């Protein structure tokens, strides 16, 4: 029972025997007898072992990676292949699906990850975003009396302050 | 709240990080393993014996210093959470205690304050016991060591409520305006506490 253990049951014998787990890579490929240690082989190509294991087969690795995912992770011996979407795209579904675009009068909220979407939320008073993107978060408007210019035309959450000089 | 969702944010980029720590030094031993055995085949069985007892004592080693890591995250991350949620605390203390000292009060806004402070006293205890609860989880031991600590604190959390009512009774016109709206919190405030303490004792 103890962890570094798995029980098996002599194929003829009968007998029940306390065989010692195989290291991670590795698949028993004979095991323990009365007279002798279980043995371990190296899982073939295409197969893994994450952990310590009693087991007789390697498991398959997964399918390749489908379009438009790729590869982080190879298939060997300690690991299933690890297919993500690629940059700009999220697992939806079982697919990839694009970031969503915050557009004009929205910035970014929290970013879009190969798991998660982009969140947007609406540019907050005193910002802006004058474009659809799913990178850009909001702007702040420019401060016109900064530079020595008068507001002209008040910004609003799609658009900058318009800066300006008047004549009276 | 983004706070939430923030902090939630980076304890878990935290553990992954650690998982890819662990990940490497597991798969480095079992590597090593296997090729020790490779090396060891042609030894007496006691021999090959003891190749395996010798990898199962690192793997066990390296699970341990795991485990331990990992819960320093989760100290780390309670921590963090108790600091923004202490902040979140007095803020609606200060802003209950302005509303009771505006002239002339409104009891309205009074009661809502009250109402937003009384939420946060109640989000902080609730906080605490889950921290409790994590540690009588994976460690009854040490849970059972803190535990006066731990009631000790939820009386600070009493008796820091009872002092913030107090002022409204110092104010009895707008106290009994809005006295029954007060009576219900209370209520349902009384049973919260109930439940956090029979969530302690188990
Ligand atoms: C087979 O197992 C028995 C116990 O079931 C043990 O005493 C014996 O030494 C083993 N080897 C033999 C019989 O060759
Ligand atoms: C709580 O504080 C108020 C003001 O001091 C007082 O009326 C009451 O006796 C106190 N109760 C306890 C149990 O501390
Ligand atoms: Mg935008």
């Amino acid at each position: 029972s103890l962890p570094g253990t798995y029980r098996h049951v002599d194929r003829t014998t009968g007998q029940v025997l306390t065989c010692d787990k195989c290291p991670a890579g590795t698949y028993v490929s004979e095991h323990c007898t009365n007279m002798s240690l279980r043995v371990c082989s190296s899982c073939p190509a295409g197969t893994f072992t994450r952990h310590e294991n009693g087991i007789e087969r390697c498991h398959d690795c997964s399918q390749p990676c489908p379009w438009p995912m790729i590869e982080r992770l190879p298939c060997a011996a300690l690991t299933d292949r690890e297919c993500i979407c690629p940059p700009g795209m999220y697992q939806s579904n079982g697919t990839c699906a694009p970031h969503t675009v915050c557009p004009v009068g929205w910035g970014v909220r929290k970013k879009g990850t190969e798991n998660e979407d982009v969140r947007c939320k609406q540019c907050a008073r005193g910002t802006f975003s004058d474009v659809p993107s799913s990178v850009m978060k909001c702007k702040a408007h420019t401060d016109c009396l900064g530079q020595n210019l008068e507001v002209v035309k008040p910004g609003t959450k799609e658009t900058d302050n318009v800066c300006g000089m008047r004549l009276f | 709240t983004p706070g939430d969702e923030n902090e939630h944010a980076h304890f878990q980029k935290a553990k992954e990080r650690l998982e890819a720590k662990h990940r490497e030094r597991m798969s480095q031993v079992m590597r090593e393993w296997e090729e020790a055995e490779r090396q060891a085949k042609n030894l007496p069985k006691a021999d090959k014996k003891a190749v395996i007892q010798h990898f199962q004592e690192k793997v066990e080693s390296l699970e341990q210093e795991a485990a331990n890591e990992r819960q320093q995250l989760v100290e780390t991350h309670m921590a963090r959470v108790e600091a923004m949620l202490n902040d979140r605390r007095r803020l609606a203390l200060e802003n209950y205690i302005t509303a009771l000292q505006a002239v002339p009060p409104r009891p309205h806004h009074v009661f809502n304050m009250l109402k937003k402070y009384v939420r946060a006293e109640q989000k902080d205890r609730q906080h605490t016991l889950k921290h409790f609860e994590h540690v009588r989880m994976v460690d009854p031991k040490k849970a059972a060591q803190i535990r006066s600590q731990v009631m000790t604190h939820l009386r600070v959390i009493y008796e820091r409520m009872n002092q913030s009512l107090s002022l409204l009774y110092n104010v009895p016109a707008v106290a009994e305006e809005i006295q029954d709206e007060v009576d219900e919190l209370l209520q349902k405030e009384q049973n919260y506490s109930d439940d956090v303490l029979a969530n302690m004792i188990s």
